[PDB]
């Protein structure tokens, strides 16, 4: 009938990940939904304003990385771009 | 001939959890560029993975200190507020019936 | 004056949004593990030496000397306690480098 | 030295722009920190667009773009 | 599941396989030797010494706790004729009280 | 120092060198990703006394179509692992050499070609070959082999069918080839994804890093004169580099490279000092993991190769080990060769490791004896002909060439 | 001739075999190292926690603990940091009586017998 494309399953099984004994309310769940989607608005929002000064057509990893440079505040900012450039090294493998 | 059976996703591939597919599929549909890299979404899914990891590891030992194991938006408050990176992250957002952190001001405390 | 002038198209081919000059290998690759072998068939894709049965020694990234040490810093490996005080007033850019040229957690 | 050229006397014009009457002695330095941690805020987000850009002037619209998404944003220098 | 052991040995001068009885075997077992251990055998008489773990696997982990040996320089089988000397009382103390064995 | 370059000669003769007897001379050609060697077969001497166009596979065009160019003078290659990879890029290195060696009197190359190729050529490239050989250039017969088998083929002592370890070193790749009964094993052939190349790539990459004060004063062109004079092959690696640590057999060892001259002196003008990196680079072949890249290395296919082979007649294979290629000219390769294969050999047996007459030139000498032995086994060569029959992949089983596999590739 | 290390751990880090993380600093320099199961076993059972100071003979993974340092004695020896290189080769020189060689091969374990009389 209707949908609403959540993350719900991806963010419980990081939850699993970091802590094995951890559950989530789902009044928590729309906390992180709305997190996640927010976060996602405001990084691709940079990265396209980036992209747009910089007359590309295109967005790439270097524009998404220094969307995220922007975006995020000090040790958060590396351990991101550490794990942004861990995944993009074990996935062009 | 068809297409391959049990493909491979571009997240697992990444050793990721999250829709690195549905994050190419959102970028494209969501028109923030007429083009977009098929890398920028295994980054950008890596970074929301990690800020995930590192928002529920915080909420989860606000939870284990509040004597709790079931995350409520207290438990993600307590760690948000707690940690000044998240704080300053965060600072144009509610999170909806988490409340605000515990404090006295140094003038208000007895003496 | 020339070997030949009257030669013709093998290959390339000017038409649509692909190769107008030559077939990428892993492309010849990927259409030759597609023919029907048989074990005893020597190929181009079953010629390449297995992964080593000893593990890869650490030689110092700066010096090539051995390395008894890693950096939890810069994560490089050095021999000495010279290249340790050389290491850390390297710019990030070579430290990257040096990890790059060995596959290491950078690009 | 670099920083204290942000003279005593520039600290006393910019307050007295600033509407205010008179001025504590101790404010001048911490002011200077202010000023410090402004720029430096707005400074290193416009390298990180020049980066990208590959260039290494410091554009005039790498600190626009700092100060636009810092919302300290100006006009005239072709926004 | 037991017959004897076939065992190979390695050093810069070439190598060999050895056909070690379950008896020898039984003394590596007790030495806790694996593959890549450097290993001296005396096959008159069984004395099994480990000598550390064969230098190639030094850096199996970064550090661990197990002395590291270059691969011997030397040939990886020796015969010399030798002469024990032993005197009566050596054989009678030998007997008159049970063994160590221990 | 360095040396100045050396390029854009003038080696251009007439039609061909036409001789008594045999009125047919053939084109002898050595092949792969570094440098072409090229010239008429011309049997006169025992050695081959003039072998030409000794010239580094590279290829260019200005900038507007004008004009194109093929010889020694960025620029591309027709080439990744040592196999053909290129159409027209490919044409015109053929066309250089036909155009430099003679052309007889029309559009087609005058007499057969000997051609070597790749420890296995792919199910499309040696086919895309022949097409742009036969249609492109009409010749009347053709002969595909190895550079390696044919660098043995000469070191033989005398015509006849032998075993061996062929350890190659190509630019891109080092392949371990067992030869049994005069013939490539290669069901069991292995070779490693390194090579001179990337050295050569590694020595700049180290510099590049040593050295930022001068980034641009270093390049594979001045990297090849620091690899193929002042580089050497460790007898034991770990115990060379122990040496190379106390200060004294360090000064005494490192070498000064003066960059062209005009802080002493040196401060645009440094001495690019190598030391350990004059070890380094010839190390990969032997241990890629000094690269980021995982692989048995020179020495562990050696054994992995080797130990799947009967008791008996491993004794027998190893009784040729020979050493061929580029990477194999590094002064010290045999010395560590055999000095690695006496850990791994059973403790009395015997072993001999054969360096080639010439590294770099003998698989070129090899396919001309190859060529002047076999030049009417019309069984050996491929007819113009059987072009339009067979699936143009095809090849005809013989000594110095891949063992063939029949297969049928299609056309649509 | 003994290989030592030597230094102040400045973090330590254990999984669930086990694999685990070991990093050792001194006055000097810092290092990380992966451990081998044979030091888990060592590290986890002498209690090793970040801001000891520890030498382990290599060889055989006793954990010789001399204290802790300055800095994080806050919240009972206390130590300064280990200076030069963590590991070194250094020579140990050893006396041993011609008598205690005499006992050492007399028993079991002949060595107690040279304190208590029993020999």
């Amino acid at each position: 009938r209707s949908r609403k494309e959540s993350y719900s399953i991806y963010v419980y099984k990081v939850l699993k990940q970091v802590h094995p004994d951890t559950g989530i309310s789902s009044k928590a769940m729309g906390i992180m939904n709305s997190f996640v989607n927010d976060i996602f608005e405001r990084i691709a929002g940079e990265a396209s304003r980036l992209a747009h000064y910089n007359k590309r057509s295109t967005i790439t990893s270097r524009e998404i990385q220094t969307a995220v440079r922007l975006l995020l505040p000090g040790e958060l900012a590396k351990h991101a771009v550490s794990e942004g450039t861990k995944a993009v090294t074990k996935y062009t493998s | 001939g068809k297409a391959r059976a049990k493909a491979k996703t571009r997240s697992s591939r990444a050793g990721l959890q999250f829709p690195v597919g549905r994050v190419h599929r959102l970028l494209r549909k969501g028109n923030y560029s007429e083009r977009v890299g098929a890398g920028a979404p295994v980054y950008l899914a890596a970074v929301l993975e990690y800020l995930t990891a590192e928002i529920l590891e915080l909420a989860g030992n606000a939870a284990r200190d509040n004597k709790k194991t079931r995350i409520i938006p207290r438990h993600l408050q307590l760690a948000i507020r707690n940690d000044e990176e998240l704080n300053k992250l965060l600072g144009r957002v509610t999170i909806a019936q988490g409340g605000v952190l515990p404090n006295i001001q140094a003038v208000l405390l007895p003496k | 004056k020339d070997p030949n002038f009257v030669h013709s198209g093998h290959g390339g081919a000017v038409a649509g949004k692909k190769n107008r000059t030559w077939k990428n290998l892993k492309q010849i690759l990927a259409s030759e593990r597609a023919l029907p072998w048989q074990l005893n068939d020597p190929n181009y894709f079953s010629i390449d030496a297995p992964p080593s049965f000893k593990p890869a020694k650490k030689y110092s990234d700066v010096s090539g000397l051995l390395a008894n040490y890693t950096d939890p810093q810069s994560k490089l490996r050095f021999s000495t306690i010279e290249e340790f005080s050389y290491i850390r007033r390297l710019p990030s850019d070579v430290v990257t480098g040096y990890l790059a040229l060995r596959k290491a957690t950078s690009i | 030295d670099n920083i204290q050229g942000i003279t005593k006397p520039a600290i006393r014009r910019l307050a007295r722009r600033g509407g205010v009457k008179r001025i504590s002695g101790l404010i001048y330095e911490e002011t200077r920190g202010v000023l410090k941690v402004f720029l430096e805020n707005v400074i290193r987000d416009a390298v990180t667009y020049t980066e990208h850009a590959k260039r290494k002037t410091v554009t005039a619209m790498d600190v626009v773009y700092a100060l636009k998404r810092q919302g300290r944003t100006l006009y005239g220098f072709g926004g | 599941t037991i017959s004897h052991v076939i065992i190979g040995l390695k050093t810069a001068k070439g190598t060999k396989q050895l056909k070690l009885d379950p008896s020898i075997f039984e003394s590596l077992q007790k030495e806790r030797v694996e593959a890549g251990d450097v290993i001296y055998i005396e096959a008159n008489s069984g004395a099994v010494k480990r000598q550390g773990r064969c230098d190639t696997y030094a850096t199996e982990f970064d550090l661990e706790a197990e002395e590291y040996v270059p691969l011997p320089k030397g040939d990886v089988h020796k015969k010399k004729e030798i002469i024990q000397d032993v005197t009566l009382h050596d054989l009678d103390v030998a007997n008159a009280r049970p063994q160590g064995g221990q | 120092p360095f040396r100045d370059a050396r390029a854009a000669p003038d080696p251009v003769l007439e039609a061909g060198p036409v001789a008594h007897g045999p009125l047919p001379v053939p084109l002898v050609l050595d092949n792969g990703s570094f440098q072409v060697r090229a010239g008429w077969a011309c049997p006169g001497q025992d050695p081959g006394p003039e072998p030409r166009l000794q010239f580094r596979a590279v290829c260019a065009r200005g900038r507007g179509g004008a004009r194109g160019a093929s010889g020694p003078q960025m620029l591309r290659s027709p080439f990744d692992r040592n196999v053909p990879v290129n159409l027209e890029l490919q044409e015109l290195l053929l066309d250089y050499s036909f155009q430099h060696l003679g052309v007889s009197s029309q559009g087609c190359v005058d007499h057969p070609i000997v051609l070597t190729e790749a420890v296995c050529n792919p199910l499309y490239s040696r086919q895309m070959m022949s097409e742009l050989l036969f249609e492109c250039y009409g010749i009347p017969k053709v002969a595909y082999g190895i550079d390696s088998l044919f660098s043995f083929y000469h070191n033989k002592p005398k015509n006849s069918m032998c075993s061996g370890l062929i350890i190659s070193s190509g630019y891109q790749c080092t392949h371990v080839l067992p030869i049994l009964e005069g013939r490539l094993d290669a069901k069991n052939c292995k070779r490693i994804n390194l090579g001179g190349s990337q050295a050569a790539g590694y020595l700049q990459r180290l510099l590049q890093l040593k050295y930022p004060g001068h980034l641009a004063a270093i390049t594979l062109s001045r990297m090849e004169e620091i690899l193929h004079e002042h580089s050497y092959i460790a007898e034991d690696y770990v115990e060379e580099l122990h040496k190379w640590r106390c200060p004294d057999y360090y000064e005494n060892n490192v070498h000064k490279m003066q960059l062209p001259f005009s802080v002493f002196n040196l401060a645009a003008y440094h001495q690019l000092f190598v030391g350990t990196e004059r070890i380094r680079a010839p190390e990969i072949i032997f241990q890629p993991s000094l690269i980021g890249e995982e692989q048995a290395g020179i020495a562990e296919t050696l054994q992995y190769i080797l130990d799947r082979y009967p008791k008996d007649i491993q004794e027998m294979l190893v009784q040729n080990v020979f050493l061929t290629g580029g990477n194999t000219m590094y002064p010290g390769m045999k010395a560590r060769m055999e000095k690695e294969l006496l850990e791994m050999r059973p403790f009395r047996s015997s072993f001999q490791v054969q360096l080639a007459s010439n590294p770099v030139l003998d698989a070129w000498y090899g396919a001309r004896d190859w060529a002047l032995n076999h030049l009417d086994d019309n069984e050996v060569w491929i007819t113009r002909k059987e072009y339009e029959e067979k699936g143009g992949e095809y090849l005809k089983e013989h000594c110095a060439s891949n063992i063939y596999v029949p297969i049928r590739l299609p056309k649509q | 001739e003994t290989e030592i290390i030597e230094g102040e751990v400045v973090e330590i880090q254990i999984d669930r075999s086990k694999v685990g993380k070991l990093t050792l600093k001194t006055t000097e320099m810092e290092t990380i190292y992966d451990l081998g199961t044979k030091m888990i076993e060592s590290l986890t059972k002498d209690k090793v926690q970040a801001g000891d100071v520890i030498t382990i003979d290599k060889a055989t993974g006793k954990i010789s603990k001399l204290g802790r340092s300055f800095t994080r004695a806050r919240d009972t020896k206390f130590v300064q940091c280990p200076d030069g290189e963590l590991q070194k080769r250094k020579e140990v020189v050893h006396t041993v009586s011609l008598h205690e060689i005499d006992v050492i091969n007399s028993r079991t374990q002949g060595f107690l017998a040279l304190f208590s009389g029993d020999t």
